């Protein structure tokens, strides 16, 4: 629980976990009493896939946070589905990888996301550019 | 028992050993009671490198050679760790099960076994 | 806001600047890991973490501290 | 009581994987019956496909009835499987009751 | 040289061993076979089995079926199939007196079948536990 | 017409209940669809237990084997139209047993 | 027959000079990520020896 | 003209002839691709990892 939660949250968390906090809900809930019926429904089965790794990338080791622009992306990634396609033996490799793609490629993310401190869309697009550099990079 | 304590491959060594064990205790009433309808290939290995693996613990005593006939050997951290790296990756499938049993390190258990296949030719 | 470097607190329970957030969980959990977390991501801002041990063991306190040093904390 | 139905409920949970171990073999206890039954049957008809075969277990009534035996378990407890039988049932004699079939 | 022998039902194997010497009935008339029989389907109706095989006869009653004689294999295919010493000699007599008073209710297209099927029953019940 | 309700061993977590056509067959040794389909293409039967883990699952494990061929010269007794209607009731049967095993 | 199997024969010939420019640039692309990617673990190797050297001082200040 | 007929069928049957080995070519020609590709990252992949034991 946070009584005020929302208030010191900023907009970009916001509006990249609203989402997020409903699919894990329904994660969490599609959890139990798993099997007897939603065996191969497509809703409950591509959840599942991207609820696992949810809790995937929900996991970290100890004594390495990660700062603001990092949650935003790595979360944003979970949202939009670019790793239902991937291992759950590897997510958190790709995980570090993208990070550290985005943490020496590219300049600018870093920059919108302190300075806007809400989800411009132009970041977006070059967010997913890189994405898509690493989601290839990693599928081949 | 820390990946980032003391190694990380000791901590994938303990807890394979502790994912083969898990294994085995739901296998118990799958395979070792009732059914036994050709559980798998792969559930097969476990068991019987699980199998492997318990003769492989337990070791023979300094203390209890008067008590219960065991003659003394010490044992190390890294040869426990190569032990169960041999074992676990499947290597000494071929050896008699309990040729782990009673014994100290792995290649006193390797050595045993061969003492135990000149009685198999005997 | 004041973030405490954890994906899921950060993410969905925001705790801010005056609002109590009690970790409440059992012993060998992670607690203490959670709150060097909180206390570690604090390397830039003006955060001038406190932090108190009660009755704590003697080899967790030293080693906390040494982590402290450490990370340049 | 908790512990004692929760052993219970394992034993039974036991007994149910022996008996359905069994149920596989009483499958191939029928099996080659059923193969050296079907041979026979298909690729003998080779000398009878051209001429008229005319068995009643074959012929064509007109249709206007139908009879439906559902295969229901004796015993309980077994969950959702019974139910789903008699949910089929009766969802295909509501199926059969617009067309005029007057089942039994 | 001896002809193999298979007495099926479609839970069980009761025979699968050979014989030398046998006498089984069919739809129209009855064949007998001996060893180094050509292939010929024999349409077996309800009716019991006389078999030898060094020694004396046995009764081996079927109650419908159909046999594919292959080649030094027989492959008699019955849906009942018993011996006419495990079928009770006087509740076989029992079975007849019960059919025969049973069967005169037979006035209906429906219990022409089930009641002829009691008759006949009945009847090859007890020509297997008489022989 | 009567046709035959039963369930079978697709998995431990769906049991799925079919409504079977029996009494009217189509005379190849098959069964077929309550509208004619000849659902026999889905036969996949002769499951054995096996599993890849802790739980114990069914493995439906399709065609294991087959023994056709045929006699090339029959030249039975017995008037073939009759020696087929004295086929035909031992195959049907065969059919209501496995049903009914593959129930139990 | 004549016009299916001469235009099977061109388009499948045609698929096959697309698989080579496919296969011969998709080459490239691994050419150049080798160099890159060695470059980069390099530079990573650099900053390793930066890092630890950094702790090093740290633990003499 | 049987000789033309001959010749008719015998362009038809070149083409087919040579579909079928461009198409063993191109199957051979895109698993070459894939193999270089996946083959390249597996080199890079087992580099770094020498190297960063290396230099740890
Ligand atoms: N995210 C993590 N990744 C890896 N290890 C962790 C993580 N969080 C905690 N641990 C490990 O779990 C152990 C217990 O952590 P922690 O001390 O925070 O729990 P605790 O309840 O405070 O323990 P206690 O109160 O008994 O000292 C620690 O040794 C720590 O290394």
């Amino acid at each position: 629980v946070s009584r005020v939660g929302s208030a010191a949250q900023i907009k970009a968390m916001k509006k990249v976990a609203g989402k997020l906090k409903l699919e894990l809900a329904q994660f969490a809930e599609l959890e139990a009493f798993a099997q007897f019926a939603s065996d191969l429904d497509k809703a409950t089965q591509n959840q599942l896939a991207r609820g696992q790794r949810l809790r995937e990338l929900l996991k970290q080791p100890q004594s390495a946070p990660l700062t603001v622009e990092e949650q935003v992306m790595t979360i944003y990634t979970g949202t939009n589905g670019y790793l239902d396609s991937l291992e759950l033996d590897q997510v958190r490799k790709y995980l570090v990888e993208l990070r550290t793609y985005v943490k020496t490629n590219k300049p600018e993310f870093q920059e919108i996301i302190s300075s806007t401190k809400t989800f411009t869309e132009e970041a977006e697009a070059l967010l997913k550019e890189a994405i898509q550099e690493q989601m290839e990079r990693f599928l081949l | 028992l820390q990946p980032r304590i003391v190694g990380e491959e000791h901590y994938e060594i303990a807890q394979r050993v502790k994912e083969t064990l898990q294994r085995y205790k739901e296998l118990q009433d799958i395979i070792a009671i009732l059914g036994l309808d050709e559980l798998s290939e792969e559930d097969r290995l476990t068991v019987a490198r699980a199998r492997k693996i318990e003769r492989f613990l337990s070791q023979p005593f300094f203390v209890a050679e008067v008590f219960t006939g065991s003659p003394g050997k010490y044992v190390g951290l890294a040869e426990t760790i190569r032990g169960f790296q041999l074992i676990l990756s499947g290597e000494l499938d071929s050896l008699p099960e309990q040729a782990f049993y009673l014994v100290g390190n792995i290649d006193e258990a390797t050595a045993k076994a061969m003492n135990l296949e000149m009685e198999s030719k005997l | 806001p004041l973030q405490t470097g954890l994906i899921a607190i950060d993410a969905m329970i925001p705790v801010g600047r005056g609002q109590r957030e009690l970790i409440i969980g059992d012993r060998q959990t992670g607690k203490t890991a959670v709150a060097t977390d909180t206390i570690l991501n604090q390397q830039g801002q003006n955060v001038i973490c406190v932090y108190v041990a009660i009755g704590q063991k003697a080899s967790s306190v030293a080693q906390v501290v040494t982590n402290f040093q450490e990370r340049g904390a | 009581s908790v512990k004692n139905t929760q052993k219970i409920t394992e034993a039974m949970k036991l007994v149910a994987a022996a008996k359905v171990r069994r149920a596989q073999e009483a499958v191939v206890n029928g099996r080659p019956f059923s193969e050296t039954l079907v041979e026979v049957l298909y690729n003998m008809n080779e000398q009878l496909q051209t001429e008229d075969v005319d068995v009643p277990l074959t012929k064509i009534r007109t249709v206007k009835k139908v009879a439906l035996m559902v295969v229901t378990g004796d015993r309980g407890l077994c969950g959702g499987f019974n139910n789903m039988l008699l949910k089929k049932a009766e969802s295909r004699i509501a199926e059969l009751k617009k067309l005029g079939v007057d089942y039994t | 040289m001896t002809l193999n022998l298979c007495v099926l039902t479609p839970n069980r194997s009761i025979w699968n061993s050979e014989v030398k010497e046998i006498i089984l009935s069919t739809n129209s008339g009855q064949i007998g076979v001996l060893p180094n029989h050509a292939p010929t389907a024999t349409a077996v109706d309800i009716g019991i089995l006389r078999i030898r095989l060094n020694d004396q006869w046995l009764t081996l009653a079927l109650m419908g079926g159909f046999a594919r004689i292959g080649n030094n294999e027989i492959t008699i295919l019955v849906n009942d199939a018993e011996r006419g010493s495990d079928i009770d000699p006087q509740e076989a007599q029992q079975t007849l007196e019960i059919a025969e008073a049973n069967l005169r209710k037979a006035e209906g297209k429906r219990q022409k079948i089930e009641a002829n099927l009691a008759l006949r029953r009945a009847r090859t019940r007890v020509e297997a536990s008489n022989t | 017409k009567v046709e035959m309700l039963y369930t079978k061993f697709v998995s431990l977590v769906k049991s799925d209940p079919v409504i079977h056509t029996l009494l009217p067959l189509s005379p190849k040794g098959e069964i077929c669809d309550i509208n004619g389909k000849c659902v026999d293409a889905a036969e996949d039967e002769l499951f054995r237990l096996t599993t890849k883990e802790g739980k114990l699952t069914v493995e439906r494990d399709m065609i294991k084997t087959e023994t056709p061929a045929f006699s090339p010269i029959l030249e039975f007794e017995q008037d073939p139209a009759q020696i087929l209607d004295a086929l035909l009731p031992l195959y049907l049967n065969s059919q209501i047993l496995r049903a009914l095993q593959e129930s139990l | 027959t004549i016009r299916n199997s001469e235009e099977l024969r061109g388009k499948a010939i045609e698929q096959l000079e697309k698989a080579r420019a496919r296969l011969k640039k998709v080459e490239m692309d691994a050419d150049q990520f080798r160099v890159n990617g060695y470059s980069e673990i390099e530079r990573e190797k650099m900053n390793l020896i930066n890092s630890t050297y950094k702790t090093l001082e740290q633990f003499e200040n | 003209l049987g000789d033309f007929m001959d010749k008719r069928d015998a362009s038809i049957k070149e083409q087919l002839s040579g579909v079928k080995d461009t198409s063993s070519e191109v199957k051979q020609l895109e698993e070459q691709a894939n193999a270089v590709m996946r083959a390249a990252r597996a080199e890079i992949s087992a580099a770094l990892n020498k190297m960063k034991k290396e230099t740890q």
